[PDB]
DNA sequence: ATCAGAATCCCGGTGCCGAGGCCGCTCAATTGGTCGTAGACAGCTCTAGCACCGCTTAAACGCACGTACGCGCTGTCCCCCGCGTTTTAACCGCCAAGGGGATTACACCCAAGACACCAGGCA
DNA sequence: TGCCTGGTGTCTTGGGTGTAATCCCCTTGGCGGTTAAAACGCGGGGGACAGCGCGTACGTGCGTTTAAGCGGTGCTAGAGCTGTCTACGACCAATTGAGCGGCCTCGGCACCGGGATTCTGAT
C-alpha cells in the first residue's frame, strides 16, 4: 500500500497500529494512507531543516542539536513543538541586549 | 435522547443538603464537572492497559488512573470510596 | 545490488557478531540496516549495544524474439528483456501457445532473437505440454529436452502459492542464468480466489504485492517476464509496459493489436498459430 | 478626633419563572447462558543494575578584594483618575421570514443470455 | 412424364454509495424607545521615571581539597519471554424498570425602595 500511495512511510503498520490502539471500532481505508503520508511529510520538513543546520555547521551528520536548532529557528515547528524537549538539544544562542556591555 | 448526570447531582445534593436546590446554570457546571473528570480518568486507564499490553480496563487501572490524576487527599479518599464501593458490590 | 555484510565488520562491528548476523541469514549491510535492533539482538550472543553499533554504522554504508517476425517488426523485434509485456486477449487466441513459442525462444541465441537464458513457466491452468515446447525446439531448432531443461515448471493452485512459487523464483533464477518467466491464465487465480466486490482491493493488493515482485526480478535478472490476461484491473496499466490485444482470425491466424506502449504506436500485426510455433500469418 | 456626604448593606414587600415533583413511555440496563481468549501464575534465562576498588584530575570550595548594581531618596511633570455633561447604541420587546438542519425519496457500473418458422402446382 | 426456390424476426435486475425534495422554527433581520453606559472635557495629584549616592553583595581569580568520572570486575535481582489453563468479559435474547421528556406549580430569588451602617476625605 506504501508503493500504490507513492510513499516511504509504512502504511500497512499504521494501519496496524490504528486498529490496536483502539481509536475507533471501524478504519476506513484511505486513514492510514493519510496519516502516513502526514507523518511522513512532517520528518521531511524537519529532516530538511535540520540537515541545513547541519551543513551550516559543516557536519554531515545530524545530531540532536541540529533539530532543537531547527526546530527552534522556525515558528510554526517551534509552536507544534511547544511542549517538547529535545534531549541533548542545548538552547538558541541569545543574550539579552540589555546585558551587554556599554 | 440527551444525556446528563443531573438527576444523580441531585440525588448526592439532596444527601448532603437536604434542603439546598441547586440553579440550571450550576447544573450545567456540574454535568461539565463529570463529564470532564469521567474523560480524564477513563483515558488514563486506557493509555495503563496499553502501556502494559493489557486489553482489559479493571478497578486497577481505575485506581492508578485516580492516584495519578487526583491531588493527596481528594486521592486518598476517592481510593478508599472506590475501593468500598466494589467491595460492597461483590457480594 | 547488495551490501553484504562484510562490509559492516570495517565498520568495526566485530566479525562474531557478523558471524552471528548471518547466522540469523542477513548477508548483507542493506539486510541489517533497513530491519530495527531487536532482529539482530535475538541472535544468540548479540548485545543491544553491539546492535546498535550494528544499525548506526550499517546505516553509513546503506530482445527476446517472439517467433512472428511481423509481430518482431510491431515490437520492433521482439520484447525487452528485464520488463514486463503484457498480452491480453480472449481464449483460443494462442496465449498458451506463445508461451511455449516464447519459452524456446528465449533458449536462442540473443543473435537469433533469444536471451540465451533459461526460461520459467509458471502454470495456473494445467495447460503446460513439453510435447509443445519439443515442436517449437524442433522449430527453431533448439532440443527439446534442453528447453524443458531450461524450464523450470511449477503449477501455482492459489494466488498464495502463486506468489510463493516466485520465492522460488528468486532463489533459483540466482543460480542459473534465465531469460523467461512465464505465467499462464495469472489472473485467472485472482477471479476464483478473489471474487467477491468488497474484495476487489484484496485481489488488486495481492497482484500488486505480485507485480512488484515480479518488477524486483526483472531489474534483478534482467530477464522477460511474460503473464496472461483475459479481458472479459486498472493496477496493471501502471505496470504492463506494453499491452497488446489478441484476437481471433478464423482457424489458426491470430490478429494482435498494440493497445498501449508510451513509445510504440498503437498498431495492429497478423500472426499465426502454426504446429511448430507461434509464427507469422501466412495466408 | 470629627463630621458630612456618598456608597454600600440590610430589611421588608411583591412578583415571577425556573426548579422541583409527578406521570407516561421506551429503550437501555439487567439476567441468564455460552464461548473464546487473555491474563495470572510457574518457570527458565540472561541483562543489567548495584556494589566495590583504585587512580586521576577537573570541578567544587573557601577566601580576598574590588566594584557594579540594587536600592533608597528626591524632584518633576505628565497623564490617568474621577466627575460632570452630552450622546448613542445596548437592551427589551415584538414581529417576519427564510435558511439550514433533520427526514424522505432517487443512478452508475458488469453481468450475458437466448432460437424460431414451412410454404407452394405446372403443361 | 417430369419438373425448384423462396428472409427476417427482440428484450431481458442485482448491491452498495450521493443526490435533491421536503419542512419548520430559530437564526437572522428590522422597528421603536429608553435608559444606562460610553464618549468627551477638564483639573489635579500622585505615580512613573530619571538622576544620584552609597554600600554591599556578587563576580573574578587563586590555592586547596574533594569527589565525580572512568575502567574493570561480580554477582544476583528482576525484566522478559514462553506455556498452560481457567476465570472472565464479549455477545445475544427477553424483560422491565430506571431515566427522560413534558406539564404544572410554588417558593427562592430578584427587583424595588427606603433606612442604617460604613467608609472616605477634608478639616
Amino acid at each position: 500500500r506504501s508503493s500504490r500511495a507513492g510513499l516511504q512511510f509504512p502504511v500497512g503498520r499504521v494501519h496496524r497500529l490504528l486498529r490496536k490502539g483502539n481509536y475507533s471500532e471501524r478504519v476506513g481505508a484511505g486513514a492510514p494512507v493519510y496519516l502516513a503520508a502526514v507523518l511522513e511529510y512532517l520528518t521531511a520538513e524537519i529532516l530538511e531543516l535540520a540537515g541545513n543546520a547541519a551543513r551550516d555547521n559543516k557536519k554531515t551528520r545530524i545530531i540532536p542539536r541540529h533539530l532543537q536548532l531547527a526546530i527552534r529557528n522556525d515558528e510554526e515547528l517551534n509552536k507544534l513543538l511547544g511542549r517538547v524537549t529535545i534531549a541533548q538539544g542545548g538552547v538558541l544562542p541569545n543574550i539579552q541586549a540589555v546585558l551587554l556591555p556599554k | 435522547r440527551k444525556e446528563s448526570y443531573s438527576i444523580y447531582v441531585y440525588k448526592v445534593l439532596k444527601q448532603v443538603h437536604p434542603d439546598t436546590g441547586i440553579s440550571s446554570k450550576a447544573m450545567g457546571i456540574m454535568n461539565s464537572f463529570v463529564n470532564d473528570i469521567f474523560e480524564r480518568i477513563a483515558g488514563e486507564a486506557s493509555r495503563l492497559a496499553h502501556y502494559n499490553k493489557r486489553s482489559t480496563i479493571t478497578s486497577r487501572e481505575i485506581q492508578t488512573a485516580v492516584r495519578l490524576l487526583l491531588p493527596g487527599e481528594l486521592a486518598k479518599h476517592a481510593v478508599s470510596e472506590g475501593t468500598k464501593a466494589v467491595t460492597k458490590y461483590t457480594s | 545490488g547488495p551490501q553484504p555484510i562484510s562490509r559492516l565488520e570495517q565498520c568495526g562491528i566485530n566479525a562474531n557478531d557478523v558471524k552471528k548476523l548471518e547466522e540469523a541469514g542477513f548477508h548483507t549491510v542493506e539486510a541489517v540496516a533497513y530491519a530495527p535492533k531487536k532482529e539482530l539482538i535475538n541472535i544468540k550472543g548479540i548485545s543491544e549495544a553491539k546492535a546498535d553499533k550494528i544499525l548506526a554504522e550499517a546505516a553509513k554504508l546503506v530482445q527476446i524474439t517472439t517467433g512472428s517476425k511481423e509481430l518482431d517488426k510491431l515490437l520492433q523485434g521482439g520484447i525487452e528483456t528485464g520488463s514486463i509485456t503484457e498480452m491480453f486477449g480472449e481464449f483460443r487466441t494462442g496465449k498458451t501457445q506463445i508461451c511455449h513459442t516464447l519459452a524456446v525462444t528465449c533458449q536462442l541465441p540473443i543473435d537469433r532473437g533469444g536471451g540465451e537464458g533459461k526460461a520459467m513457466y509458471i502454470d495456473t491452468e494445467g495447460t503446460f505440454r513439453p510435447e509443445r515446447l519439443l515442436a517449437v525446439a524442433e522449430r527453431y531448432g533448439l532440443s527439446g529436452s534442453d528447453v524443458l531443461d531450461n524450464v523450470a515448471y511449477a503449477r501455482a493452485f492459489n494466488t498464495d502459492h502463486q506468489t510463493q512459487l516466485l520465492y522460488q523464483a528468486s532463489a533459483m533464477m540466482v543460480e542459473s542464468r534465465y531469460a523467461l518467466l512465464i505465467v499462464d491464465s495469472a489472473t485467472a487465480l485472482y477471479r476464483t480466489d478473489y471474487s467477491g466486490r468488497g474484495e476487489l482491493s484484496a485481489r488488486q493488493m495481492h497482484l500488486a504485492r505480485f507485480l512488484r515482485m515480479l518488477l524486483r526480478l526483472a531489474d534483478e535478472f534482467g530477464v522477460a517476464v511474460v503473464i496472461t490476461n483475459q479481458v472479459v484491473g486498472n493496477i496493471i496499466a501502471h505496470a504492463s509496459t506494453t499491452r497488446l490485444y489478441l484476437r481471433k482470425g478464423r482457424g489458426e491466424t491470430r490478429i494482435c493489436k498494440i493497445y498501449d506502449s508510451p513509445c510504440l504506436p498503437e498498431a495492429e500485426a497478423m500472426f499465426a498459430i502454426n504446429a511448430d510455433g507461434v509464427g507469422d500469418a501466412k495466408d
